């Protein structure tokens, strides 16, 4: 976005333009259902840019960078990456499992972490899924509203299982066998 | 008879001699069993 952003004359290079243009990538940046016509509407109508207002006041309008950022996640190729798209990368994750249980991925695949907070990815990653994997296999994507803490609050869950209070590593453990305690205890 | 009766011995004893051979190839891969054992209960660690 930096990248995108000088070359539309925003020149940001420094380590806190840096943070501005995170800023940006947060508040204005989306996943579009289809690139290409994006791009097309992008090019022939301005309703797709939006003010951003900089620190010092100057206010900057943003065009179809919103779109072209997140894009390099289904299209890494933009970043000059050989290399899956998000959408490839978890349909041939599940075409390494094994055939019974693809289905059952296919129905539950859930996107997580700050990244996935994006308007769209959720509608592109389901279609991107839905023209991949076989007409068989009832694809769902499941993207929670609180998703960017849905690492955490699964170790909240588990740490707070009372069956869970079986499977610490115990200062006592630790003290007998060492470090390795860890291969025999977390995953 | 006692012909006959030394072929036998001869034959039976090559024949005792090679399968304990192939008793003891047996006995030794099952010792690398064991530690093939030993890593699938590990992996059988991680499942449960």
């Amino acid at each position: 976005l930096m990248k995108i952003l000088t070359e539309r004359g925003y020149s940001f290079t420094t380590t806190a333009e840096r943070e501005i243009v995170r800023d940006i990538k947060e508040k204005l940046c989306y996943v579009a259902l289809d690139f290409e016509q994006e791009m097309a509407t992008a090019a022939s109508s301005s309703s797709l840019e939006k003010s951003y207002e900089l620190p010092d006041g100057q206010v900057i309008t943003i065009g179809n960078e919103r779109f072209r950022c997140p894009e390099a996640l289904f299209q890494p190729s933009f970043l000059g990456m050989e290399s899956c798209g998000i959408h490839e990368t978890t349909f041939n994750s599940i075409m390494k499992c094994d055939v019974d249980i693809r289905k059952d991925l296919y129905a539950n695949t859930v996107l997580s972490g700050g990244t996935t907070m994006y308007p769209g990815i959720a509608d592109r990653m389901q279609k991107e899924i839905t023209a991949l994997a076989p007409s068989t296999m009832k694809i769902k994507i499941i993207a929670p509203p609180e998703r960017k803490y849905s690492v955490w609050i699964g170790g909240s869950i588990l740490a707070s299982l009372s069956t869970f209070q079986q499977m610490w590593i115990s200062k006592q453990e630790y003290d007998e066998s060492g470090p390795s305690i860890v291969h025999r205890k977390c995953f | 008879w006692l012909s006959a009766d030394f072929a036998q011995e001869r034959r039976w004893k090559r024949g005792v001699a090679r399968k304990v051979v192939r008793m003891v190839i047996r006995h030794h891969e099952e010792q690398r069993q064991k530690e093939e054992r030993a890593r699938r209960e590990e992996q059988a660690k991680l499942r449960r």
